């Protein structure tokens, strides 16, 4: 069963995803560029880790095996990619 | 930032680059903590024993920086590098990381649990064992406690970590030390049963401590069953002539391996670690290049090269020590306002043999007193006075008698025979008398019989062991009453520490509930608080980060009451703190 | 007249041929065959660890005739017991500071060797009373040249890595940091 989930998201989608996780009973991990360290998300989730540290914004949440890699050591058990960034990548 | 760190002059917060993080060449091997752990003490003696090399242990956790930087250093430094201590430096017999100072200073000082940086250093190093030093019949505290909280102590601490209890009484007297050494044994731990070496065995003039009351002793500490000798050296004062008298007297005395901890005051700790591996010595207590010498203990990296070809060498790796020893000098840094004198080879230690912390704490004391000038009369008074006493052995709490006694001497203008002529009349400070009744136990060849009774003019006196007279103390009545006292249900560490230091702890939970865990703070902003324009990141836990950024520093009211302007995880947050320098209803 | 010769790399380690016992066998028979009185051994850097300084003095000793004066600095905090060495070796004279002036890239302490050799089969020829009364004045003297202090010091036994003498130690530092390199320091005593 999931207990943890990661938002590999941003902005207001990661907020959404949270409190539906929230309201579901699960705890919610966050991913947050350098650049977007005062965004809402970074603070409404239980837990919150840098990614994609030395590239572009954009480019680190595009970052595949770094949001990966974090939702592992996290102890996530699924991702929810919300829209426009990886929400239709296939790879 | 408003009031400054207290104790220390409020300063600017520097600006402090990332401490340098070692390069290791990692080596696994079996440690003897992993023999401890898989087959008890015994196991582990017979290792030690089975070792030609000389081994070490680090104090670099508790010692060097109670030496140095008045116990003040702090788990987010040690934590930094714990790990890297542990895999780097798997030769190391035991970390001293607990014991003395550190218990008490850390609450009161540092608003930390000495349990939380044993749980979390203990949680960093599981390959390395963790060794504390155990005060005798007073384990942490000054005063004299009962039975049944030495034991429990003794429980708790080998429960959460501890695996190594250098036992020690502040007279060298037995019946204070054999029941914490059979309660270590009983928890499944090692016993370090320590003789605190004092004069010199090679002065035929101070024959009071000389090699057959060492190797009585020694005697006695083999025979309640302790598994490691060692020989504690508080203030520098074994001579390498005489530290390989003393360890070859002591290893064709007992079986017991023995361990050695001097310091380097005098600047000869390094030879008198050599005479004592010549002799046949098995673990040395060594330091951190950047914590050591002065009143701390010798390098680590110095006697590697000083036993580098001789017949027996230092088990060691002594690349990944330098590489760590670069973080230790980079963290350094941090405690500039506890930073002591200038440090130079001071051999005046042999003559008033004044342990390093006493001799500092001492200094301080004196100095906030406007008497403090004459040092050099108040060092030839704690001489005069220790003479005067029976040449008994000066370590905590037994040194703080003698440092006190003589400051109150040279306080009122006071002599040996102007203070037995006016000692009817005289008040005598808490110490003394306390020391007199027998509270700290009874020192060899007793106390003058003459001064005794001056000293102490119509208080009773005894001359048993002080834990049978404590009073009986019942760990469930004290629970329900810290309950009550801290509103939460307190942990068996908690209620042991709240029998030892009442108010410190009830201070500490204060703190606790005012300020939060500031231990998770860095050591430049927990000392100086934040600058203007100034970013930091706080971890307060595993995936949750504090962002905080002071913008600007509003003007005091007429209430003395100061705004000041936080951007907290982005957000404005404003702040009302009261400045202790602004006088309020104006 | 002391014909001096200077100490650098280690005679007891093999992968350092170049200053090995010999080297400094012959250069002390050259320096014995000019009419030297004393034969000195400058340890600059004090690069001469206790083994190899008793190793060093022995195979000097049987060599040349002349009396050997030994000069070192603690920087790797091992001064007193490279003199020890030396004294069992049968080293003549010794380099010594007073206690408030020894220790870091100094000269070990003359106060402290004196209770190092106490007892043993050579004491030092001082009279260590009056020697601690000296070095009260210069403990206060010291106190005068703070803008001068090289700073906290503490046992360095990465000279035996970079081999920078202590007075080149202070100097190049200085300069480092004036130009704007002080920052990566460690990087200049690597290279
Ligand atoms: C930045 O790359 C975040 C995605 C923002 C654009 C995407 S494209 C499809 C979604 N629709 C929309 O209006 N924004 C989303
Ligand atoms: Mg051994
Ligand atoms: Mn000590
Ligand atoms: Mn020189």
């Amino acid at each position: 069963h999931m207990k943890k989930l990661l938002v590999a998201n941003r902005g207001e989608i990661a907020v959404r995803v949270f409190r539906a996780c929230n309201e579901l009973g699960l705890s919610t991990v966050a991913v947050y560029a350098r650049e977007d360290e005062y965004s809402v998300h970074r603070f409404k989730a239980d837990e919150s880790y840098l990614i994609g540290q030395g590239k572009k914004p954009i480019d680190a949440y595009l970052d595949i095996d770094d949001i990966i890699r974090v939702a592992l050591e996290s102890g996530a058990d699924a991702i929810h990619p919300g829209y426009g960034l990886l929400s239709e990548n296939l790879e | 930032t408003v009031n400054g760190f207290p104790g220390i002059e409020n300063t600017e917060k520097r600006h402090f680059e990332e401490p340098r993080q070692p390069l290791l060449n990692l080596e696994k091997k079996k440690t003897a903590k992993n023999i401890l752990d898989e087959q008890g003490a015994d196991a582990v003696v017979d290792y030690v024993k089975n070792t030609k090399e000389v081994l070490l242990t680090d104090t670099t956790l508790r010692d060097a920086h109670q030496s140095l930087l008045a116990t003040r250093l702090r788990l987010q430094d040690m934590k930094g590098i714990a790990q890297a201590i542990d895999q780097g430096l798997p030769e190391l017999f035991s970390a001293e990381m607990w014991g003395g100072a550190t218990f008490d200073v850390a609450y009161r000082f540092l608003n930390e649990s000495p349990w939380y940086r044993l749980r979390k250093l203990r949680k960093l190093m599981p390959n390395t064992m963790f060794q504390m030093l155990f005060r005798g019949s007073n384990a942490v505290g000054y005063q004299n406690y009962p039975d049944n909280v030495i034991e429990e102590f003794i429980r708790v601490a080998a429960h959460e970590g501890i695996d190594v209890f250098r036992i020690f009484d502040s007279l060298n007297w037995l019946p204070q030390m054999e029941k914490s050494i059979q309660a270590v044994r009983d928890n499944g731990k090692i016993a370090e049963a320590t003789i605190c070496y004092t004069g010199d065995i090679l002065d035929p003039s101070r024959p009071k401590y000389n090699i057959q009351y060492y190797k009585d002793l020694a005697k006695e500490l083999e025979a309640t069953g302790a598994h490691i000798l060692a020989v504690k050296d508080m203030a520098g004062l074994l001579k390498p002539q005489a530290a390989y008298r003393l360890i070859s007297e002591l290893k064709d005395t007992v079986d017991l391996p023995i361990h050695l901890h001097t310091h380097d005051t005098s600047g000869n700790g390094i030879i008198t670690y050599s005479g004592a591996t010549q002799a046949g010595v098995d673990i040395i207590d060594v330091a951190t290049a950047s914590l050591a010498g002065g009143t701390s203990q010798p390098s680590m990296q110095s006697i590697y090269y000083a036993l580098e070809h001789g017949p027996r060498h230092a088990s060691i790796n002594v690349k990944n020590a330098e590489q760590i020893d670069h973080y230790w000098e980079d963290v350094r840094k941090y405690y500039a306002p506890f930073e002591a004198g200038i440090t130079s080879p001071q051999t005046e230690v042999y003559m008033h043999e004044m342990p390093g912390g006493q001799y500092t704490n001492l200094k301080s004391q004196a100095a906030a007193v406007g008497l403090g000038h004459r040092f050099d009369e108040i060092k030839q008074m704690y001489r005069k006075v220790n003479m005067m006493f029976g040449d008994i052995i000066k370590v905590t709490p037994s040194s703080k008698v003698v440092g006190d006694m003589a400051l109150f001497m040279i306080q009122n203008d006071l002599t040996e025979e102007d203070v037995y002529a006016r000692g009817n009349e005289l008040n005598f400070p808490e110490s003394v008398v306390s020391f007199f009744r027998g509270d700290l136990g009874q020192p060899v060849g007793g106390f003058p019989e003459k001064l005794q009774k001056i000293i102490v003019k119509d208080k009773a006196v005894i001359t048993d062991r002080p834990g049978l007279h404590a009073e009986k103390v019942d760990f469930e009545t004290v629970k329900a009453d810290l309950e009550q006292k801290i509103g939460y249900e307190p942990g068996d560490h908690e209620v042991i520490s709240y029998i030892m230091y009442p108010q410190v702890f009830l201070d500490y939970q204060k703190m606790q509930r005012e300020f939060g865990a500031v231990t998770l703070l860095d050591t430049p902003t927990f000392l100086h608080g934040m600058r203007l324009n100034e970013k930091i990141e706080v971890q307060i836990e595993k995936g949750k980060t504090l962002s905080i950024r002071l913008d600007e520093i509003g003007e005091p009211d007429l209430a003395g009451n100061r705004v000041l302007f936080f951007n907290l995880n982005g957000q404005r947050r404003e702040v009302v703190i009261n400045d202790q320098s602004v006088q309020a209803q104006v």
